[PDB]
């Protein structure tokens, strides 16, 4: 611990803690355009979920997992993988699907074979209905989705503005909207509506999560700041004090 | 006369120092911090110099009143330099009075201050 | 102690507590002595009053002396010139640290910084020197990212790396003991381990056998065995 | 040297390697004649003794006598009263620097902290002037950012940001040469480039022509021709 190594480390904590503060407000301001997406998509799910209160449909199977690529959440990817996991030890012959390269990374590691799909990129601005329908055409094309009698996806619900909750909600496949050729385009409708109701609502989640996680690295960069403040002031005093002593003794003789 | 335009481009040029931090995060900027950065860039750009080009008191005066009434904001950042020593030239030719005044008075009274903001943007204009 | 070595033939245990303070003394008279002040103020001749003191202290052919000395450490500075003198003169060493001492893990040796020449595996054997050398890597890795973990949590680490922390947390907790002696004022029963117990041990938890107990039940106990009892307690 | 100048009418190199031993030397010299000793050691007399040593060598109206003088910066603190002190008689710094070198930028020197008399535009001109401070305006703000980058990556900066830096480390890489003395430390044949030369080509770089190149096609060539030729291998 010398001066200088002191001093380096005291000047590379307190940028990070600029950076840390500046996140906290830019993630702030992005929360209030994530919110409003999110109401707008909201209104639209309540619509249908409204028709679904009056037809009262209920259900291999599917299973569509939503997160953003990008860390500094604080937890925000490791709660939807633990639902997933603990979802799917239950029936492991169902097949996933990974929105988001965290939670692709996250379930890859521990269930690696039944990812059929993953989709990447997708999770920076706020959600579409392009990037939904694509996503939808895509996983009636390619993954199939009309062939399995059971379909939920997962995403991070907006609880509160310091917590949020890892949430499923099920897409019944046409089989199951036919009674309990409109059931089938009906079913596509609703899959792109939902998988886009939930991209919004774990896109505000997250936003509000990172605001949150830099606020606490800004927290915990200025006990830092005072801590290695106090060491500087210790070793400036030692210094000061080695070197006089130094002097005077080359003096004295 | 420079007191009565340099008093707020301190307050100014501290708004940008706050500021600063948010121009690596300009994919989403408060309407408040996009426009103090926008200032404060041109404001600490018109603050350079040249070595052994010291400037008048009353070549001072306007560059600072343009500055910081944000004139600047429509000229793009990499040109200040050429406004600058323009904008003089077409003082010491246009509105001397104006410069002879500020000289002679030292200050800046309020039809004076008028004419010299109706210069700037006469200037400014082309 | 000599005399026990070379004369009566014995083995010998000698015990000095604090060996420091024979180099501090000769401080507090050299100046009276006339002699110029070394670093720090300590005697010029603190290198040769040390090795005339210590490598007296030394086995030789006619008897064994096992010698225990404990050495102050100024202000906690390690790098003092008395402490740094006396390491150069020691076969094993072992570090107690305040900042280990704060955690409440007694006996508070800093395991990074403890040290020894029998840690080879030509004599500890090869399980013992793999098993010792993991623990210290994993206590390494836990430590390097201490800044991370205190600025940005658990939270952003790796999966890996979360592991290699739990499994870190949990073996500074299990390198607590409590001894005997310790029990007038600790309250806890003192407990010993024996080598191949130890050894062991941790080899179990490196293993990951036990990375479903809490760390909790490691603090302060005797053993494997009894971190499965005091986890049974905990959970009742 | 001082010969040669004065009596000759020459005009004359007086390479010196090591200034910081003259220092240590006076150093030694002095504590063992007893003087009290200065700061970190260093003898009382240390600012009056460089400056007897050095402005000694100095251009006369009889001749000019250039020197080149290396000095040591004792674990690498240019703040040590030695470097310190010497600094304030050189015209022209070329401070080498171990960051630059670790990353690999042979010949390592420090292109902020080096630092010329004459790089002003009325002696050098103002295109070079130019050049030289696009350069260094560009490598500071790409040393302001890096701050950044090592938490972020580039993902996040501004195109601005993003191109700027880009540019910026193609020069960073540019500005290294292959020395034929090197020719032990690498097998690369040695090159030498003509200040106009340099000039053009960080002109062209920093404009942007050449935004298409890899950033290894800069590294360890000589001029911008190099460059091109380089990244034509490359491809």
């Amino acid at each position: 611990a010398t001066l200088k190594e002191v001093e380096m480390r005291l000047k590379s904590i307190k940028n990070i803690e600029k950076i840390t503060k500046t996140m906290k407000i830019v993630a702030s301001t992005r929360l209030s355009k994530a919110e409003k997406a999110k109401i707008s998509a909201k209104k639209m799910d309540e619509a249908e979920q409204l028709f679904y209160k009056n037809a009262e449909t209920k259900n291999k199977e599917l299973i569509v997992a939503i997160t953003s690529d990008k860390g500094l959440c604080g937890s925000i990817h490791s709660q939807l993988a633990k639902a997933v996991r603990r979802h799917l030890n239950d029936q492991p012959n169902a097949d996933i699907v990974t929105i988001g390269d965290k939670i692709k990374m996250q379930l890859l590691r521990t269930h690696p074979n039944n990812i059929k799909l993953s989709i990447n990129g997708i999770g920076k601005d706020a959600p579409t209905f392009q990037e939904s329908a694509l996503i939808a055409d895509k996983l009636l094309s390619v993954m199939k989705a009309g062939t399995y009698p059971k379909i939920s996806i997962f995403y991070n619900d907006p609880v509160s503005s310091l917590s949020f909750e890892p949430s499923e909600k099920p897409i019944f496949n046409a089989k199951t909207i036919e009674q309990s050729n409109v059931p089938r385009d009906l079913f596509e409708y609703t899959l792109a509506n939902q998988m886009l109701t939930a991209m919004a609502q774990g896109y505000a989640a997250e936003i509000s999560a990172r605001r949150n996680a830099m606020d606490n690295a800004s927290k915990n960069a200025g006990d830092m700041i005072n801590r290695y403040s106090i060491l500087y002031n210790r070793t400036r005093q030692a210094v000061i004090t080695n070197e006089l002593v130094d002097i005077i003794t080359g003096a004295s003789s | 006369a420079l007191k009565q335009v340099a008093g707020s481009l301190k307050l100014f040029l501290a708004q940008y120092r706050e500021v600063a931090a948010f121009a690596q995060f300009g994919s989403d900027l408060d309407a408040s911090t996009k426009q103090t950065l926008v200032r404060g860039e041109r404001l600490t750009q018109l603050l350079k110099q040249n070595q052994y080009s010291p400037l008048a008191t009353e070549e001072q005066v306007p560059l600072i009143y343009a500055g910081v009434n944000g004139h600047l904001d429509g000229i793009e950042l990499s040109r200040i330099g050429e406004f600058e020593s323009s904008f003089l030239s077409y003082l010491k030719s246009n509105h001397n009075e104006l410069l002879t005044e500020i000289r002679e008075k030292g200050e800046l009274s309020k039809e004076l201050l008028a004419s010299l903001k109706s210069a700037t943007e006469s200037f400014v204009a082309t | 102690a000599e005399y026990f070595r070379d004369e009566e033939g014995q083995d010998v245990l000698l015990f000095i507590d604090n060996i420091f303070r024979f180099t501090q003394a000769g401080s507090e008279v050299s100046a009276l002595l006339g002699r110029i002040p070394s670093a720090v103020g300590y005697q010029p001749t603190l290198a040769t009053d040390m090795g005339l003191l210590q490598e007296r202290i030394t086995t030789t052919k006619k008897g064994s002396v096992t010698s225990v000395q404990a050495v102050y450490v100024p202000a906690d500075d390690l790098t003092d010139p008395a402490p740094a003198t006396t390491f150069a003169h020691l076969d094993a060493t072992t570090v107690l640290s305040r900042g280990i001492s704060e955690l409440g893990i007694y006996p508070a040796v800093d395991p990074l910084d403890s040290k020894s020449r029998l840690l080879d595996a030509a004599v500890v054997g090869q399980e013992h020197y793999d098993v010792a050398s993991k623990v210290q890597e994993t206590l390494q890795t836990y430590k390097s990212l201490q800044d991370i973990i205190a600025i940005l949590g658990m939270d952003e680490l790796s999966e890996q790396d979360k592991l290699t922390v739990e499994r870190a947390r949990k073996i500074q907790r299990f390198l607590s003991q409590p001894f005997a002696v310790a029990e007038v004022f600790t309250g806890i029963p003192g407990k010993l381990v024996r080598l191949k117990d130890t050894v062991a041990s941790f080899k179990a938890v490196l293993e990951g056998k036990y990375d479903n107990i809490p760390e909790h039940a490691f603090y302060m106990v005797g053993g494997i065995e009894d971190v499965v009892a005091k986890a049974e307690k905990l959970a009742a």
